[PDB]
């Protein structure tokens, strides 16, 4: 219902206000799983800082269980700079964050307890295209 | 005794006075001491020859009137280079002062170090110190090489190349010691790359002659804009990578049109045929920056090795896809066929391919890149390639057959082109693309006569003077003659702006480039606009839709693959068409025998001699008759795996070779005259029988 | 009157906006952001910026006004006033007037504007490309204001809505703004997340 290109909303908690709602009256529908929103799904969407873009005009949200569905496909296929040296420090003007990226595995911009979690293992780090991804608490063990 | 220590920098007049004093006193020791003092440090050369430019042009002529100066030069250039390493690793000298590009100029202008005695520790260490240099200094140095005569830049590229050859002959390379773990050869390769970029800038490069990507809204894969959902912006995709120096100069390898020297010259064969790419690809894609990926130099490698790398890319692609799809079926529980089993009929092959391959490609364009396991109806068995090869060849030949009207032939150059003004369906030019991508990926020769224009505009280019001079160079020569025509075209031929345009029925249809094309007379006060407009409209803008569909098919069978720059336009041809050169010694030295017959058999010797009795035309026609293609496979006749088996005893019952496996099961005959007669008859009746 | 623009989301065709970095909810870790509720708890008078980026190269050179508008309507027309304790005390750099909360330290191209359209001094924010391409833009803004000074402080939130003035007649720059100085400067955010997620 939102076809404005330049006025595109980004965050669901940000969209929570102009939809005539305080915190808990948003009701939208997903795309990739084709279901209604879930409170836990809303919390997880807020836990990864996505950016809602309109699908065929209608802006729709994204679920939680679909996290490792359209992201696992691009962690072993394309590869580039995979070092913690200067491999992304000089090719661009500003080198990088402390250890923050736009994550693909943990999928939030930076988990708190993920700086050394990968470093404790050293088993084929998935530095994809130069992005230091980690692991989240929702996918720690085999579930 | 004067120590000459009051002067620390060298100029023309001061060195002239020093030489005059040495001649008057007849003692060269002061000159030797002065030259050693000067060449013992970097700053002495930094201040040397400071103009208040012909000093370097003239002084070096008189340096060589003796012999004792070269012994000092050798140790001076051995000692000086590590100081430059210290002053270049972390000193930022070019950043502090632009007046630093004199040291290596002085070290390199002397065209006499190329004696083999120096090229053991003098020039190799200079190359080691040349490996490190601030990234703008390399470009700035390259400008002067580019703006210079061709002869001397050629001379220095052979001196670097023969240094490379000297080490690769000397040094040993194996699995445990690649051609990259040695720093001297890598540094020499980098400097040769600098000379390469200088030489390509020397040619008439071009960037306006680059057709813009008029891409339609191709069906995207939601995993690309999922990232934009993850929070980023429209990403400058980390797909196609570019050389940093290419960005610096704004010069791409594709931009070259006519170089000063042929690009084949840079190919260092002694290194090239001792290079392994199976693990070089790993060293490249992951981009481990302590080693050099020789693919970053797309000029020092030939067809076979680059093709090996591309095949390895396809193999790792298939590995990754299987690794993903096993867990995809584990969790989502969806069935996918890794084999591209295009199971079709025996006469509806084209339309069955249309209704199956495009459907399997819309779901996943990476499926086209896969391996195909062709299984027809009426026959069964493990398809090792023979059924696939006959499928490919019948597809091409029926498309070559003018029963569809979409592939045309010309006798001037024996090349197969598309229909200039057809009204096809976009699906017709999609199986050509997918089959071509498979042939590039199936390691199978695809009999076709595609000129360079196809392999060029299929790379991201347009076509130019020489590309036009591949199908109809007569129009090329006619316009080249008019280029120097200083007379009045209007008063001589009064030809309008338009000339003609071919169509399906041959009708001279009306086609004016601009308004009133038949009412605007030709003006001789400008010709370059005629040249530009012709090079645009006669070279493109006529097969936009049909070739757009073909190029879309090829790009959707290969989009994510290091194929855009490793292979130039003049290079992917050899992957499918076949090697132009037909050297028989390669076939002799690369021969695999079977059937239980020894290699030292006299019968095989006389069979090979009978083949020798043929000429080049007869040899290639024999190759076409037997293998099915008139050109040698990728790597020529010296890289394939040809099989010679036994059909039976000496008898003229049915001499037949297994065309599916390309095995020449020639019967063993004693008398030579019968063999010659049978071979002549086979040559005369080669493709008229319809067997292949 | 002091009418305020609507709270909408007007980013534009070219995407220039903030990007925030999370490192945890520790007591001493305040160089972070609220991933869910979009709330800033950074310590007052402390250097807590987290990286900077921009799309390619937005054209700088024009200052864009931005006024800290409140949320609750009973004082929507209220004029923002500096804390009298901070106003009287000599804690600024001398150039800062004793009527503005703006301490431009993350940038250097913002100046206080005595706007008399609604009797509100609207200071301009630096519309410049931060570091020209990188990751998670976070312009360093730290405020020193104590909003319980028994005066016109009336502890409350103020939101820095961005107003773009340029050659074109359109006003751009409408994002999920967030500026707070009162209550807890930094500390953790899990407790506020939990006690607000129930409302």
């Amino acid at each position: 219902m939102f076809q404005d290109p330049q006025e595109r909303p980004r965050k669901l908690p940000q969209l929570c206000t102009e939809l005539q709602t305080t915190i808990h009256d948003i009701i939208l529908e997903c795309v990739y799983c084709k279901q209604q929103l879930l409170r836990r799904e809303v919390y997880d969407f807020a836990f990864r800082d996505l950016c809602i873009v309109y699908r065929d005009g209608n802006p729709y949200a994204v679920c939680d269980k679909c996290l490792k569905f359209y992201s696992k496909i691009s962690e072993y296929r394309h590869y580039c700079y995979s070092l913690y040296g200067t491999t992304l420090e000089q090719q661009y003007n500003k080198p990088l964050c402390d250890l923050l990226i736009r994550c693909i595995n943990c999928q939030k911009p930076l988990c708190p307890e993920e700086k050394q979690r990968h470093l404790d293992k050293k088993q084929r780090f998935h530095n994809i295209r130069g992005r230091w991804t980690g692991r989240c608490m929702s996918c720690c063990r085999s579930s | 005794r004067i120590d000459f220590k009051d002067v620390t920098y060298l100029t023309e007049e001061k060195v002239y006075e020093i030489l005059e004093l040495c001649r008057e006193r007849e003692d060269y020791s002061p000159l030797i001491r002065v030259i050693g003092r000067v060449f013992s440090s970097a700053e002495a050369l930094v201040q040397s020859f400071r103009k208040v430019i012909d000093a370097i042009r003239r002084v070096y002529t008189r340096l060589l009137s003796n012999e004792k100066i070269e012994t000092a030069f050798l140790n001076a250039l051995v000692y000086l280079s590590p100081n430059v390493e210290c002053d270049l690793t972390y000193h930022n000298v070019y950043s502090r002062d632009p007046n630093y590009l004199n040291l290596f100029i002085i070290v390199m202008e002397n065209r006499n170090l190329h004696s083999p005695e120096y090229l053991e520790m003098a020039l190799p260490l200079f190359c080691k110190a040349m490996s490190k240099l601030p990234l703008a200094a390399q470009g700035k140095l390259i400008r002067l090489w580019s703006k210079y005569n061709a002869d001397q830049i050629r001379r220095m590229m052979e001196t670097f190349q023969q240094l490379i050859t000297y080490k690769v002959i000397s040094n040993e390379f194996n699995s445990r010691n690649l051609v990259n773990d040695d720093d001297a050869i890598v540094a020499a390769s980098k400097c040769l790359k600098m000379v390469y970029y200088a030489n390509v800038v020397g040619g008439e490069v071009d960037t306006n002659h680059n057709e813009e990507d008029d891409e339609e809204p191709i069906p995207e894969s939601s995993e690309l804009t999922l990232q934009e959902l993850l929070g980023e912006e429209r990403r400058n995709k980390k797909g196609p990578r570019v050389d940093p120096l290419e960005t610096e100069l704004g010069v791409k390898t594709l931009d070259c049109r006519k170089p000063l020297i042929p690009f084949e010259e840079f190919i260092n064969e002694p290194l090239n045929e001792v290079l392994e790419m199976d693990k070089d690809y790993t060293f490249f894609k992951v981009e481990t920056e302590n080693k050099f990926s020789f693919m970053t130099c797309p000029f020092i490698l030939n067809a076979v090795t680059k093709n090996l790398g591309l095949y390895y890319d396809n193999r790792i692609r298939m590995y990754s896809e299987r690794r993903i799809t096993v867990l995809y079926s584990l969790v989502q529980g969806q069935q996918l066929n890794p084999y591209l089993r295009l199971k079709v009929r025996r006469d509806h092959i084209i339309d069955d391919a249309l209704v199956r391959l495009e459907m399997i490609a819309m779901e996943n364009p990476a499926d086209l890149k896969k391996q195909l396991y062709v299984e027809f109806e009426g026959e069964q068995g493990v398809d090792e390639g023979g059924v696939s090869k006959e499928f490919f060849q019948l597809v091409v030949e029926e498309i070559f057959n003018p029963d569809i009207g979409m592939f045309t032939y010309d006798e001037s150059t024996k090349l197969f082109w598309f229909n200039p003004s057809s009204f096809e369906t976009e699906g017709q030019f999609t199986l050509i693309g997918i089959v071509l991508g498979l042939a590039i990926y199936n390691n199978c020769i695809l009999d076709v006569h595609f000129p360079m224009v196809v392999y060029r505009k299929l790379m991201g280019k347009k076509g130019t003077f020489r590309d036009l001079g591949d199908s109809h160079p007569v129009l090329y020569q006619s316009l080249k003659d008019l280029l120097e025509y200083e007379g009045n075209v209007e008063d001589d031929m009064m030809i309008t702006f338009q000339i003609s345009q071919t169509d399906l029925f041959g009708n001279p249809m009306m086609y004016d480039l601009k308004e009133n094309g038949d009412k605007i007379p030709i003006t001789n006060e400008n010709r370059k606009e005629f040249v530009n407009l012709y090079s645009d409209y006669i070279l493109n803008k006529s097969v936009e839709k049909q070739f757009k569909a073909f190029r879309r098919g090829f790009h959707m069978v290969t989009n994510e693959s290091p194929l855009k720059y490793l292979f130039r336009p003049e290079e992917i041809e050899l992957l499918i068409c076949g090697s132009r050169n037909l050297d028989f010694q390669a076939l002799e030295e690369t021969t695999e025998y079977d059937g239980g017959y020894t290699r030292d058999s006299v019968l095989i010797r006389e069979f090979w001699e009978i083949v020798h009795s043929f000429t080049d035309e007869q040899k290639r026609l024999f190759l076409q008759f037997t293998t099915g293609t008139d050109r040698a496979p990728v790597g020529g006749l010296g890289k394939l795996k040809m099989i010679i088996a036994k059909n039976g005893p000496d008898t003229e019952r049915l001499p037949t070779s297994h065309t599916c496996f390309n095995v020449l099961l020639l019967p063993e005959y004693s008398s030579k005259e019968k063999l010659k007669e049978r071979l002549l008859k086979a040559i005369t009746y080669a493709k008229g029988f319809g067997m292949l | 009157s002091s009418s305020v623009p609507s709270q909408k989301t007007y980013q534009g065709s070219y995407g220039f906006r903030l990007g925030f970095l999370h490192s945890g909810t520790a007591k001493s870790v305040t160089c972070t952001y609220s991933p869910a509720l979009n709330k800033l708890f950074c310590q007052l008078a402390k250097t807590c910026p987290v990286q900077l980026w921009v799309d390619s190269t937005p054209p700088p050179g024009t200052r864009v006004r931005a006024m800290a508008i409140y949320k609750q309507s009973q004082h929507m027309t209220e004029v923002v006033r500096r804390c009298p304790h901070h106003e009287r005390c000599s804690d600024s750099d001398g150039l800062a007037p004793p009527q503005h909360l703006i301490r431009v330290e993350g940038n250097l191209r913002a100046e206080y504007l005595d706007d008399r359209n609604t009797f509100r001094h609207s200071v301009v924010v630096p519309y410049e490309p931060p570091e020209v391409g990188s990751d998670c833009t976070t312009i360093h803004y730290n405020y020193m204001c104590y909003s319980s000074c028994m005066g016109g402080m009336n502890r409350r939130p103020i939101l820095t809505i961005i107003t773009l003035e340029d050659s074109s007649g359109n006003l751009l720059g409408r994002d999920s703004f967030e500026v707070r100085v009162c209550a807890c400067p930094g500390r953790d955010r899990r407790t506020e997340e939990e006690n607000l997620r129930k409302k």
